RNA sequence: UAAGUUGGGCACUCUAAGUUGACUGCCGGUGACAAACCGGAGGAAGGUGGGGAUGACGUCAAAUCAUCAUGCCCCUUAUGAUUUGGGCUACACACGUGCUACAAUGGACAAUACAAAGGGCAGCGAAACCGCGAGGUCAAGCAAAUCCCAUAAAGUUGUUCUCAGUUCGGAUUGUAGUCUGCAACUCGACUACAUGAAGCUGGAAUCGCUAGUAAUCGUAGAUCAGCAUGCUACGGUGAAUACGU
RNA sequence: AGAACCUUACCAAAUCUUGACAUCCUUUGACAACUCUAGAGAUAGAGCCUUCCCCUUCGGGGGACAAAGUGACAGGUGGUG
């Protein structure tokens, strides 16, 4: 939203916040806590002048728009392009590393 | 000094007779020999499937007895070592002599 | 299984194991290499009926004592082929041997001679029956607490698989002051295999 | 069938690591044990004949 | 035959805490299970300030049932220690349903609303009344 | 003065209660009950030894512990405890055996055996 | 995953390079699973033995989501009825 | 002395082999007086204290000729066999087992404690350095009550998330690295990042548990050059229920 | 109680037919480590070396085999619990 990305939530701790969209991540919390100050004060909104001073240069490098649909678009791209040796078993559900398919529910599968 | 020894056989009785018979001998020309210092005596496990093409669930049990004894005798002398060295007809003891 | 070979619980208990040497981590050398002595023996077997050799390992000797069904062609007339004997173990082991022969005890009520003496007249076309009953005969007349053998497979030319029994006397097997003697053997002409398992119980 | 598998474990490996401990006795490939070179039968058959000097089951 | 019963507790007045520990006791956990219902004796000493042991003996002694039942449906005469293990159980069963928001918030509502012998504890015990007394066409 | 000593073995845990006199309290592994034993608010059980033995007059009391759980190793001072006031003097032995808490309980882990899993539960059943 | 550099034969590598010096062939037979994807196999052709007959398949400039190992599962119709 | 590292003893625990001991061995009552039954005392063990192996006769034409042997029939320039790829594991699927969550007894963060057992000679890698972690690198001791694998998790001490598909949750794939394997794709495991479906205790039916029990949370061993949600063994918290057939 | 190869019994390909392996007879003998080449590898050609080591009264045996001929054969995860 208003910090960045696409919407976040009112009222609501920052941990979250970053996390409620494609984003830095919540596994990343350690990282952004050693390195930027701006965490969960309270579980409201508290954004104020002194916050967001320097989390948004810490999360800068990892530009998170469009980014993460980019490159899964082009490797899907790629996929169905190119020889589908993959492809053939990414209609199935297979990983890379396989997964040896059994109880094929209506999930991931028609 | 002391002189220090290791015993390992699958049969605690003939351990047992062992350690009488090198604790006699070492003590008949000496005097000052520690007693026979138990070991907290580990064991092994081996699990057998008691079957052949099928019945993973019927299994039987094994192990292996791995018995440590150790005997001291200080002030060490050759005699001793000759009285040690006498005989080992119960070989299943690994006499491993230290010092 | 419902029946296991006593013996293997016996032992350990009032008995000592079949073979012995010094413990060490390298068991497989010394299990492999008793391994080819114990398939030796069958050259002595099937002229002596040895019932069961003890083999001992010294230091770096190997002492052994065959239960031969009679001493004296074993250790021959004065000495004659108990060397070659010593010397193609010495060949075939890789390391010598120091051969102690004593003779089974004297009455002919031990398990795998009596065993392979069955197993060998079934082979010889003669009715299991008869045999049978010559040797629990033979049996309680030496002296015997408790004996049964069991029989196995095609009996008497047949392609039926039947089982028989013939015991006698108080024969405690689920007791372990028992101190018994549990034999195997196997026999055929032309069919197949027939088993047999002899069991001796001689003193508690 | 096992009859060339005797032999083919026994003879040369293309590399470091070609080969199983199959058993000496037996041809048992599956289940056996590294510390005696031996298949899950063939110990149970050797230790119900006491030939090896270790102890019995039911020690604990 | 024999139940391995369990006299000592931290809190000695009562000794229905010990069937209280061992039942909160899920998962294989005593210290947290303890631990809120500690916070449970707190919030009911608390909230319309009271010593804990009037208000949980009003509710051990109000939703004790008197009729129950053992293809046929028989009302049956309780044991004692029968009826209040199972009035103990429908607390914690109680605690479990509601849900709210604390740890201990429902647990203390729940004991202060049987001691006051209204809501669903009353509720399950007139169900439980009413259902073993449409069972008596068997009792003859 | 004079001390007197116990010893507490259930549960695979062996305490080595050794009691001195005192205003009556513990020091396991030289240190207080409370932190060391997590959620152990039980001592209500651990003095019990005082509230019905020997009067009520508290001995202090020094304990050397490893070994087995922090439960176990707590019920582990009551034996110690209880054998010390057996030797101050044979009259409260018959009490004790009375009072219960003094025949040790053989009661502990026993083996695991196959058919059970993760959880200590037999196989099923064929069922449908 | 990744060990000594890239994994290669040895053996297949010197006939690429054998037939590379040239004009490049479009015909290679082969096994091709001890191989992984590199700059040098551009623009020649390779038939992995999936393990019924060996296939060819053209080598694009784009292999970077392909591995040289596989194109077709060895499961034909990969034990499905679709 | 940081610490049993050190001088001193085996006092305690513990440590392995002989010995008493729970055997009805005593009392009271019941019982045809007897056997036996009930209660008790002593007593750790009261009516075989607990757990484990030992599974009668036999039943299942139950399984194994694929441990091995094994009679007979067949191929024996193939029905034997050297080497390379896969394949026993594919999915509109169903099945049973097992693992993970549906949660705020909870998750997330920080200080903090209790265990036994097993293996270890070229293997177990002390400390330490580096790295985003996996792990990279160097390195101590030890043929073992010395040293290592190896830390016990829950739990105690404070905090946060505040009832949402949730700071629950990791199925799903993509990016870059790690151990072993010459090789990780059908085809090992792990890591750092992102993505975040269902699932908010489950219908008829349905399985397991009688006391240190279930349930829960951890540890070790084999399987292995590396690969265990499977197995075995060890350890921690630890309840009610059986009135009655 | 370890399916990437070996593992695996199947298919395809390169392939031999006393065969992959092993014994019995003989020409005989410590079993070939490493490289280049054709070959997907096998395998094959070689360079190279395996190379009486123990008794040896001079052989010989055995003892391994380098390759060969020989009749049996070996072999079947081919079948039959």
């Amino acid at each position: 939203a208003r910090i960045a990305g696409v919407d976040i939530p009112r009222e609501k701790r920052v941990v979250i916040s970053l996390t409620y969209i494609y984003g830095i991540g919540t596994s990343t919390a350690q990282k952004i806590l050693e390195e930027a100050n701006v965490s969960a004060d309270t579980r409201v909104k508290d954004l104020t002048d002194d916050e967001l001073g320097r989390i948004r240069e810490v999360v800068d490098g990892y530009k998170v728009e469009g980014d993460l649909r980019r490159e899964t678009n082009l490797n899907i791209k790629r996929l169905m392009e190119i020889s589908s040796y993959r492809g053939i078993r990414h209609r199935r559900g297979l990983p890379v590393r396989g997964q040896k398919t059994k109880n094929n529910a209506r999930t991931r599968k028609g | 000094q002391k002189i220090r020894i290791r015993l390992k056989a699958y049969d605690h009785r003939v351990i047992d007779q062992s350690a009488e018979k090198i604790v006699e001998t070492a003590k008949r020309s000496g005097a000052d020999v520690s007693g026979p210092i138990p070991l907290p005596t580990e064991k092994s496990v081996y699990t057998i499937i008691r079957a052949v093409h099928m019945y993973k669930d019927s299994r039987e049990q094994f192990e292996q007895r791995t018995h440590k004894r150790l005997i001291d005798i200080v002030n060490p002398t050759p005699k001793t070592v000759d009285a040690l060295m006498g005989l080992n007809l119960p070989s299943g003891v690994d006499i491993e002599i230290k010092l | 299984g419902q029946k296991i070979n006593p013996i293997g619980l016996r032992v350990g208990i009032i008995r000592d194991w079949e073979a012995k040497w010094y413990a060490e981590k390298d068991f497989a050398s010394l299990l492999h290499e008793d391994l080819k002595i114990r398939k030796f023996i069958d050259n002595e077997l099937k002229e002596a009926s040895v019932s069961h050799v003890e083999i001992e390992r010294a230091a770096n000797r190997i002492n052994i004592a065959i239960h031969t069904g009679k001493p004296g062609m074993v250790i021959g007339k004065g000495g004659s082929e108990i060397e070659k004997l010593r010397n193609k173990l010495n060949a075939l082991t890789d390391k010598k041997v120091h051969i102690n022969v004593i003779e089974i005890k004297k009455v002919d009520l031990d398990a795998r001679l009596v065993a392979e003496n069955i197993a060998r007249q079934l082979e010889n076309r003669a009715s299991f029956r008869r045999v049978q009953k010559q040797a629990i005969t033979r049996a309680m007349k030496l002296g015997a607490k408790g004996i049964k053998t069991q029989v196995s497979g095609r009996l008497g030319g047949a392609d039926i698989a039947r089982a028989e029994q013939y015991s006698e006397g108080t024969v405690p097997l689920h007791t372990l002051r028992a101190d018994i003697d549990y034999a195997h053997a196997e026999a055929d002409t032309t069919y197949g295999k027939l088993g047999v398992k002899v069991w001796i119980y001689r003193g508690e | 069938a096992k009859t060339s598998m005797v032999a083919k474990q026994q003879k040369k490996q293309k590399y470091a690591v070609r080969e199983y401990t199959r058993c000496e006795r037996c041809g048992r490939p599956h289940s056996v044990y590294r510390k005696f070179k031996l298949c899950r039968i063939c110990f149970r058959e050797l230790a119900y004949k006491g030939q090896i000097p270790g102890v019995r089951k039911a020690s604990w | 035959v024999p139940k391995r019963d369990v006299l000592p507790d931290p809190i000695h007045n009562s000794k229905l805490v010990t069937k209280l520990i061992n039942k909160i006791m899920l998962d294989g956990k005593r210290g947290t299970a303890q631990r809120i219902l500690y916070s449970a004796f707190d919030l009911v000493e608390q909230r319309s300030g009271r010593d804990a042991l009037e208000v949980f003996e009003e509710a051990i002694n109000n939703i004790m049932p008197v009729l129950e039942v053992k293809n046929y449906q028989v009302p049956v005469e309780v044991r004692p220690e029968r009826r209040t293990t199972l009035g103990l159980r429908w607390l914690v069963n109680y605690a479990r349903l509601r849900g709210e928001k604390t740890m201990e918030d429902r647990l203390a509502n729940e004991i202060l609303d049987a001691a006051n012998n209204t809501g669903g504890a009353v509720k399950k015990r007139e169900d439980t009344h009413k259902m073993a007394e449409a069972n008596k066409a068997f009792a003859h | 003065q004079v001390e007197y000593r116990g010893t507490g073995r259930r549960k695979n845990s062996v305490a080595r209660v050794r009691l001195v006199p005192g205003e009556g309290n513990i020091t396991v592994n030289n240190r207080d009950v409370r932190e060391y034993l997590p959620f152990e608010s039980l001592i209500l059980d651990l003095n019990q030894p005082f509230d019905v033995t020997e009067t009520k007059g508290n001995y202090d009391v020094l304990v050397n512990v490893h070994g087995g759980g922090f439960t176990g190793q707590a019920q582990a001072i009551r034996h110690g405890i209880a054998r010390a006031l057996l030797e101050a003097d044979p009259e409260y032995r018959g009490s004790l055996k009375r009072a219960g808490l003094l025949t040790r309980d053989p009661r502990m882990k026993e083996r695991k055996k196959p058919g059970l899993k993760a959880a200590r539960r037999s196989p099923q059943f064929s069922k449908r | 995953s990744i060990k000594k550099g890239p994994f290669v034969d040895e053996h297949l590598m010197k006939k690429v390079e054998a037939q590379e010096g040239s004009e490049k062939k479009q015909v290679i037979k082969t096994w091709s699973r001890r191989s992984t994807i590199f700059p040098n196999f551009i623009g020649h052709t390779f038939a992995v033995y999936d393990g019924r007959k060996h296939v060819p398949v053209y080598v694009t400039e784009d292999m970077v989501g392909h591995k040289l190992g596989e194109f077709a599962p060895t499961r034909t119709f990969k034990g499905h009825v679709a």
